[PDB]
């Protein structure tokens, strides 16, 4: 009846400082379908963020990919802020280039 | 809108016990549902059998349906035809673009002429149960070869040939009724030499 | 190409 | 092996008005179509370049059926609300997945048609393509209606016919991108958590299809319980990514070996920490 | 199953007739309306859509036939300001599956008869003629003949009731009536029927035979200025009992 979203923050290509890449936030395993997702640069919301079309897995849980074109640096911190009914407070997952 | 269903033949006559086959052709490959409807006069069309694109043949007692999806045609096969099979048959397909609908064939008027084993043609005068002053003529027990012709005299009335099935003792019999309001009318005026066979039992009233 | 028929549950 | 699937999501929204119908289509792990009823004049849209080859009559054909499903699912949602004695104030979801799987010969290997209500199994078509499996008695009411409407017969005709024929057409139109297998680019990384224990991570990158096997071993022995596997994720360019991690005690790094299994690889690769 | 109401209508020109089409045991988002002339074929007129406007076929007057999809179970056909040329058999169909049309279930049909003058309506005179002694001796069978005469329009259904229950075996009725005067448009019709039993069955006077003629005529609402009896929807019967000799 209800499932909490699984979050993965990663890059399309292996992260290289100064080289343009894509910041991906894969939100999966949630139910019902309504979800609010934000990509963050140093705690601030990125405006130009796009998402994949709503689909679901064999267990009926939904999956979405929120992505943006980005330039990773050594010190800039990137994250994904997710809100769903199963979440009392917005969940924030930081981006780890080695995960 | 992009679907055209053609039914061949438009009319068909068959002998009781023989087989009848109606052939339908279609145009669209989106056609996957092929129903067959039977309509008796003044009544609603009834679904008798249907076939789908994944099936080549489907049988049910004396009724069978065959489909050839490559050539885009399908047929109804009725074996051991009975006079009760006499009705208008329609075929359909669900293909085509635009507005959703079944595209029907124009129809097939099927006629199953009964097989009369022991014909004993006769002309009887039947009297009324209430008044007994006026009567009617019954030409009956004639074989299916006999053609009952309408009279030239407007004052005299003749009905078409009609077959009844006495299921209890495997008997079937044809009959036609004649009458007139004229005092001078006799049975021979309606059921004469041109209509009735030479072996007709014609007793005096 | 999708399935072209739907039946109310 | 190849497959085609349609995923439908119908949601009731009591505050917002009328129910919303979404449909997405997939050929293997590639999405090619989408429809969303939530527009003034909704239309089917392409989502893969190899489907833009189809003319306007195809887009109208898809739009006409998805508009019918919008209407149909509004009633299914109303009906299912009745079966479960649910309030009209609550938002509910019907989901459906159906499609065909082909073998190496362009023939139907297996047909599918499953439905769910509020994230749980509801009714599913059986492998015979003629009978149903209902989850509860509410699904048995739907089953009665669907048997009377001969829905299994309609599905069998489609899955055996138009489903395999169109999947074959799509496979030929997108041959260079659908009948291509992208092997993964593999490498092993080392990350210390303490002075005497470090995590070894095996990476699988830029692969298509999504189907992949990643397994950690101790001198040729499976580490099933200790291996941490992350869910296969999309790179966003139609390729996939996956990694497997193991907490390895300091010194035993050369002992651990990882194994990668993928369609694009002719021989399953064995990897170890370098240097 | 799918039903219709009314099954038979006799109205004066200019009147509007509303015909119902109902799916009795399923929900229908679509219903199809057909017209059947003496030319046996099913001619599709319009497609009733919930809750959008009707889809009319080529050569169909939108203003003559108003189609309305009232609910998931009811569709109505309205023949506005009817004229004798609008007289036909109107039949509908519906099915539980939406989208590309699947199994369709037809209603019983509605026979609409539009007359310029309602004074021409007449009920039938029903008579039963008992079997010929010559036939009994010759074949050991006893054919009973029924005759309905002087009715207008062709809105008559005949049945044979032996010993209180309806009979079908050894029965044959004229598929269509015959015109009493084949020259005028308003000509009264005549219909005949036959029932064949064994000689021993007719001889037993405990056995009862009844020819039932259900006639569909004018409704209660119709106004009748003439002194002769109102030709209302009724049953005219003629009976006979077993004869021993």
């Amino acid at each position: 009846i209800q499932r909490t979203p699984k979050i993965q923050v990663y890059s399309r290509h292996p992260a290289e400082n100064g080289k343009s890449n894509f910041l991906n936030c894969y939100v999966s395993g949630f139910h019902p379908s309504d979800i609010e997702v934000d990509l963050l640069k140093n705690g601030e919301r990125i405006e130009k963020v796009e998402h994949s079309d709503l689909s679901f897995s064999k267990d009926w849980s939904f999956y979405l990919l929120y992505y943006t074109e980005f330039t990773p640096t050594e010190k800039d911190e990137y994250a994904c802020r997710v809100n769903h009914v199963t979440l009392s407070q917005p969940k924030i997952v930081k981006w780890d280039r080695d995960m | 809108a992009g679907e055209n269903v053609e039914q061949h033949p438009s009319t068909l006559s068959v002998q009781e016990g023989d087989s009848a086959v109606i052939k339908c052709t279609y145009s669209d490959s989106a056609s996957n549902y092929f129903p067959w409807y039977k309509q008796e006069l003044g009544k609603r069309p009834q679904l008798i059998i249907d076939i789908r694109s994944n099936v080549g043949e489907k049988k049910d007692q004396r009724i069978a349906v065959t489909l050839n999806k490559t050539a885009k045609h399908f047929s109804l096969h009725i074996t051991e035809t009975q006079p009760e099979d006499s009705a208008v048959y329609f075929c359909a397909a669900d293909g085509g673009a635009g507005s959703y609908q079944l595209t029907f064939g124009k129809g097939t008027k099927l006629s199953v002429i009964p097989n009369i084993q022991n014909p004993d043609p006769a002309v009887y005068q039947l009297r009324d149960s209430k008044s007994s002053d006026k009567s009617v003529c019954l030409f009956t027990d004639f074989d299916s070869q006999t053609n009952v012709s309408q009279s030239k005299d407007s004052d005299v009335y003749i009905t078409d040939k009609c077959v009844l099935d006495m299921r209890s003792m495997d008997f079937k019999s044809n009959s036609a009724v004649a009458w007139s309001n004229k005092s001078d009318f006799a049975c021979a005026n309606a059921f004469n030499n041109s209509i009735i066979p030479e072996d007709t039992f014609f007793p005096s009233p | 190409l999708p399935f072209e028929k739907s039946t109310i549950m | 092996s190849h497959s085609m699937r349609y995923f439908y999501t119908a949601m009731s929204r009591p505050g917002r008005g009328e129910p919303r119908f979404i449909a997405v289509g997939y050929v293997d792990d590639t999405q090619f179509v989408r429809f969303d009823s939530d527009a003034a004049s909704p239309r089917t849209e392409p989502r893969a370049p190899w489907i833009e080859q189809e003319g306007p009559e195809y887009w109208d054909r898809n739009t006409q059926i998805f508009k019918t499903n919008t209407q149909t699912y509004r009633e299914s949602l109303r009906n299912l609300r009745g079966y479960y004695n649910q309030s009209e104030a609550g938002s509910h979801i019907i989901q459906r997945m159906y499609g065909c799987d082909l073998g190496p010969d362009g023939r139907l290997l297996r047909g599918h048609d499953q439905s769910a209500y509020d994230g749980k199994d509801y009714i599913a078509l059986n492998e015979d393509l003629s009978s149903w499996t209902a989850a509860d008695t509410a699904a048995q009411i739907t089953q009665r209606k669907w048997e009377a409407a001969r829905v299994a017969e309609q599905l069998r005709a489609y899955l055996e016919g138009l489903c395999v024929e169109w999947l074959r057409r799509y496979l030929e139109n997108g041959k260079e991108t659908l009948q291509r297998a992208d092997p993964p680019k593999t490498h092993v990384t080392h990350h210390p958590v303490s002075d005497h224990e470090a995590t070894l991570r095996c990476w699988a990158l830029g692969f298509y299809p999504a189907e992949i096997t990643l397994t950690w071993q101790r001198d040729g022995e499976d580490q099933t319980q200790d291996t941490e596997l992350v869910e296969t994720r999309p790179a966003g360019d139609r390729t996939f990514q996956k990694w497997a991690a193991v907490v390895v005690p300091s010194g035993e790094e050369q002992r651990y070996t990882c194994h990668v299994q993928h369609e694009g690889l002719p021989k399953p690769l064995t990897l170890r920490w370098e240097p | 199953v799918v039903s219709q109401h009314p099954s038979r209508v006799i109205c004066k020109s200019g009147t509007s007739v509303k015909i119902e089409c109902r799916s009795l045991d399923f929900q229908a988002t679509t219903m199809f309306w057909y017209r059947q002339f003496p030319k046996q074929s099913l001619m599709l007129m319009a497609t009733s859509n919930e809750g959008s406007k009707a889809t009319y076929e080529q050569g169909v007057e939108k203003d003559k036939f108003l189609i309305n999809h009232a609910s998931l179970t009811l569709s109505t056909l309205t023949v506005t300001s009817a004229h004798p040329e609008d007289s036909s058999f109107y039949i509908c169909s519906a099915g539980p599956t939406s989208g590309r049309t699947d199994t369709q279930y037809f209603g019983p049909g509605t026979r609409l008869t539009v007359l310029e003058d309602l004074k021409n309506v007449f009920p039938p005179e029903v008579a039963v003629f008992e079997p010929s002694e010559a036939e009994i001796s010759h074949t050991q069978k006893a054919t009973l003949v029924c005759l309905a005469t002087g009715f207008y329009p062709d809105h008559v259904e005949l049945s044979w009731w032996v010993n209180g229950k309806e009979v079908h075996s050894g029965v044959c009725t004229d598929p269509q009536p015959l015109k009493e005067q084949p020259a005028l448009n308003d000509s009264r019709y005549a219909l005949s029927s036959r029932l064949r039993v064994s000689a021993t069955f007719w001889q037993n006077p405990r056995n009862h035979f009844r020819c039932q003629v259900q006639f569909y005529g004018l409704s209660e609402n119709d106004e009748w200025t003439q002194d002769r009896a109102k030709p209302v929807t009724q049953i005219v019967s003629a009976e006979a009992w077993g004869r021993a000799d």
